């Protein structure tokens, strides 16, 4: 994602008399020159928001250098990648027998090294831009490096889903906490609404778990879902509306919550029931409203970001055709309407 | 001492009370501070006065 992080450092000043003529400007300059674009304390620094707190310019005591040092506590905009996240663009630069090495394009500088399996070396080639799925805690931020190393898998949308049993209500202050995620989704939506309809539609058709016979997948202003023969007797519920209602405390958030693959991952819709009637292959997890809401909101943000990044990367159809081979490799993994 | 034939450290006889020294063959160490900080405190702190 992208958020704020507070760091503490000690800067060495090689010319204290000059540095102290303007401490704020020199301090910002040195923090930017040292930390911008590097990994430090399990994070990747993007921008220097400011200096929260500093110390006097002490003169170094254990040597005769006459040099100074200053303790700085500063706030920086950083980007921490989560486990099993989903990037949309990577340029594979190295394709050997042992490993595959690519670099992210849209997001911040990231190196993705896919261990080479026998089913991978015969497909991916140098020059292709593909989406990748991450892994658990494999995003080690080795300090001082200009990229976040992470192992990944070529993304094929799954056929499974999770079910969360919530027995505690979503309170008002935790709704205030999730307001930030709701606002992030609103910004992502208003950024997506500018894009051409054809690109978003084709990318959604490619990455939808099933197939649908055209012009039946998207209602941008209302998000009414796909009109496939009314598969479920219960209409999926908008997450944003439910959160705004729980802000005023008119609805209850108890029961079983699930997001089956038939649902559009990028939409704010989801399924709620009072009884466990979801056809999941895995046991539902008993958890509170906080965890379930956080997980669902984070999945929505991740998939909205994925669709936005896919639409940004491929602005022309010629590149789509150039990457059509990956599209069909995705396509053969879809599930038909034999149900 | 710019005479090239002199190899001894020469000092006034009234300074020997500091070092409990005499001139029967005693040897003494001498180093010249080259750093600025070491040079300042030699003159302000450690002067024999
Ligand atoms: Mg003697």
């Amino acid at each position: 994602m992208i958020d704020q992080k507070i760091f503490e450092t000690t800067l060495n000043i090689d010319d204290p008399t000059n540095f102290c003529t303007n401490v704020e400007a020199h301090l910002l300059k040195e923090l930017e020159n040292i930390y911008v674009g590097k990994c430090f304390k399990n994070s990747f620094i993007l921008n220097i928001t400011g200096v929260i707190q500093r110390s006097p310019c002490f003169i170094m005591r254990t040597n005769n250098s006459g040099r100074g040092y200053m303790h700085v506590r500063f706030s920086a905009v950083v980007s921490y990648l989560n486990a099993f996240d989903l990037i949309a663009a990577v340029k594979i630069i190295k394709n050997d027998s042992n490993i595959i090495l690519g670099e992210s394009l849209l997001t911040e500088p990231v190196t993705i090294v896919i261990p080479s399996s026998e089913s991978q070396n015969n497909v991916a080639e140098v020059g292709q831009i593909v989406p990748v799925q991450l892994a658990n805690s494999s995003v080690y931020y080795i300090p001082g490096r200009q990229q976040a190393s992470a192992t990944g898998s070529i993304f094929i949308p799954k056929h499974t889903f999770s079910v969360y049993h919530v027995q505690e209500e979503l309170t008002q202050e935790q709704a205030l906490n999730l307001t930030k995620l709701v606002n992030i989704i609103e910004m992502l939506l208003e950024s997506r609404s500018k894009k051409d309809f054809k690109q978003i539609c084709f990318f959604e058709k490619l990455y939808y778990t099933y197939s649908i016979s055209s012009d039946e997948i998207l209602d941008l202003k209302i998000w009414k879902g796909p009109k496939g023969k009314e598969m479920s007797r219960l209409k999926p519920c908008n997450v944003l509306s439910f959160l705004y209602d729980a802000l005023k405390n008119k609805n209850s958030s108890l029961g079983f919550w699930a997001r089956p693959p038939n649902l559009l991952k990028s939409s704010p819709l989801a399924y709620q029931q009072d009884q466990n009637s979801f056809n999941a292959t895995e046991l539902p997890i008993i958890c509170s409203a906080e965890v379930m809401f956080v997980t669902l909101l984070k999945e929505i943000i991740n998939y909205l970001q994925f669709i936005n990044d896919l639409c940004d990367t491929f602005n022309n159809e010629q590149l789509i055709k150039r990457h059509e081979n990956i599209w069909m490799l995705i396509e053969q993994r879809k599930i038909g309407h034999d149900f | 001492l710019e005479n090239p034939k002199i190899s001894t450290f020469q000092m006034n006889v009234s300074a020997c009370a500091w070092y409990n020294a005499d001139f029967d063959g005693d040897q003494m160490n001498l180093w010249v501070p080259w750093s600025v900080m070491s040079r300042v405190e030699a003159e302000l702190l450690c002067s024999v006065r």
